[PDB]
C-alpha cells in the first residue's frame, strides 16, 4: 500500500517511475498475488515517455499469461481490464511498444480461450498487417498463432486474409518474419485442414 | 546421425511424382524407422513430410546401410488419390481392413438361392467398406488438411 503511494507522488508533478519502479514490480511478479498487483501493473501500462516502462509491463502480462493460464484471468477477471488498457495504448506512444503489444494479445489468447476480444483484436490486427518494419510483422504472425492456437476455437474468416499477409510477405525478401510466418502456417494447417487450396 | 544419398529418379507428370532410389547409411545405429527416413529426406528435397511417401527397404547383411525407394507427390490431394489404400492405413489415414472373405462368399450363398425381393435386403447387410466410404473419408482427409 505505502509502495503504491510514493510511485504516485513520482508522476509529472515532479524519472524513477516507468523504468526502475517498474522493473522491481516486475521482479516481484516473476495468483495469490494478483489481486494485490493489479492496479501496479494498470499504472506501469498507462505510463507510455517512460516507454520502457511500459515495454516491461507489457511482457509482464505475457508472463502472467504463461503462469496464470486460464486461472490469469485471460479469459477471466483480470483480461478485461488489461485488454482495454492495450487496446487504449494502441488507440492514442513509442511505436515500438506496439509490436509488443501485439504479440501479448496472443499470449492472453492461449490463456483465455474463450473469452471476447476477437472482433476488435482481429480487426485491428489487419490493419497492422499492412507494414511498421518487420517488427510488426512478426508481432502480428504471432499474435495469429496464439490466437489460433488459443482458441483451438473459431477465427476460420480470416484465414485467407492471412495467408494472402503471408503470400505479400513472400514477395518482400527479408528474414525474421519468416519463421513466425512459418510457425502460422503450420498452425492453420492443424485447425484448418484445407487451408492448402488458399495456399496453393 | 544418418546420411541418405537419393540414387535413381525418375519424373513422372502423369501421376504427378518423382520416384527416386534411396540409400541411408546407419553405420552404427541399427535399420532407420520409415518414419524418421521420411523427414532426413523432405528436409533435403525441402518439400512437406506428408507429401513424401517412402516404400519397401531393406539391409545389407550387416553393415548399416538400406536401399529403398520412395515418392514425392506435389499435391496430397494427388497423394492421396493415387496412393494405394494400403499404403493409407499406413499413415492411420484410412484406417481398417476388416476380414471380407469369409462373409461375401457367404452371401453369395443366400443370394444365389433368392428373387430379388430379399435380396435387396440381404445386400443391406454386406460387411462394409464400400468404395463410395473410401472416397468420403479419402475426401475428409483433403478439407480438413491445409498446411505448408
Amino acid at each position: 500500500s505505502k509502495f503504491v503511494e510514493w510511485a504516485t507522488t513520482g508522476l509529472p508533478k515532479s524519472t524513477y517511475r516507468l523504468y526502475v519502479v517498474f522493473g522491481f514490480l516486475d521482479a516481484f511478479f516473476g495468483t495469490g498475488y494478483a489481486s494485490y498487483i493489479v492496479d501496479a501493473s494498470v499504472k506501469a501500462l498507462k505510463a507510455v515517455e517512460e516507454r520502457n516502462l511500459w515495454k516491461r509491463v507489457l511482457c509482464t502480462l505475457a508472463k502472467c499469461f504463461e503462469h496464470d493460464q486460464d486461472g490469469f484471468w485471460q479469459a477471466p477477471a483480470h483480461f478485461g481490464a488489461v485488454a482495454p488498457v492495450l487496446v487504449e495504448q494502441f488507440l492514442r506512444n513509442v511505436n515500438d511498444v506496439i509490436q509488443d503489444v501485439v504479440p501479448a494479445v496472443v499470449e492472453l489468447a492461449a490463456a483465455v480461450e474463450s473469452q471476447e476480444h476477437y472482433k476488435e483484436i482481429n480487426t485491428a490486427l489487419l490493419k497492422h498487417l499492412r507494414n511498421g518494419s518487420p517488427g510488426v510483422r512478426l508481432a502480428v504472425v504471432k499474435c495469429q498463432q496464439a490466437i489460433t492456437a488459443k482458441l483451438g476455437e473459431d477465427w476460420l474468416h480470416l484465414l485467407p486474409e492471412m495467408l494472402p499477409y503471408i503470400s505479400e510477405l513472400q514477395d518482400d525478401d527479408d528474414e525474421v518474419v519468416e519463421r513466425e510466418n512459418r510457425r502460422w502456417i503450420v498452425g492453420i494447417e492443424e485447425k484448418l485442414g484445407e487451408s492448402l487450396d488458399s495456399m496453393l | 546421425t544418418i546420411v541418405i544419398r537419393t540414387k535413381k529418379i525418375l519424373v513422372n507428370p502423369l501421376l504427378s511424382r518423382r520416384q527416386l532410389s534411396l540409400d541411408v547409411l546407419h553405420p552404427d545405429s541399427p535399420t532407420a524407422s520409415k518414419e524418421k527416413i521420411r523427414e532426413e529426406l523432405a528436409k533435403q528435397l525441402k518439400v512437406d513430410a506428408r507429401n513424401v511417401v517412402v516404400y519397401g527397404f531393406s539391409t545389407q547383411y550387416g553393415g548399416g546401410k538400406s536401399t529403398g525407394f520412395a515418392l514425392v507427390y506435389d499435391n496430397q490431394q494427388y497423394l492421396l488419390k493415387y496412393e494405394p489404400n494400403y499404403r493409407l492405413r499406413k499413415v492411420k489415414i484410412l484406417g481398417e481392413k476388416p476380414n471380407t472373405r469369409r462373409s461375401f462368399k457367404e452371401l453369395k450363398r443366400k443370394i444365389k438361392r433368392t428373387s430379388g425381393k430379399a435380396i435387396t435386403k440381404l445386400l443391406s447387410e454386406k460387411k462394409g467398406d464400400t468404395w463410395a466410404s473410401v472416397q468420403s473419408k479419402k475426401s475428409d482427409h483433403l478439407k480438413n488438411f491445409v498446411a505448408k
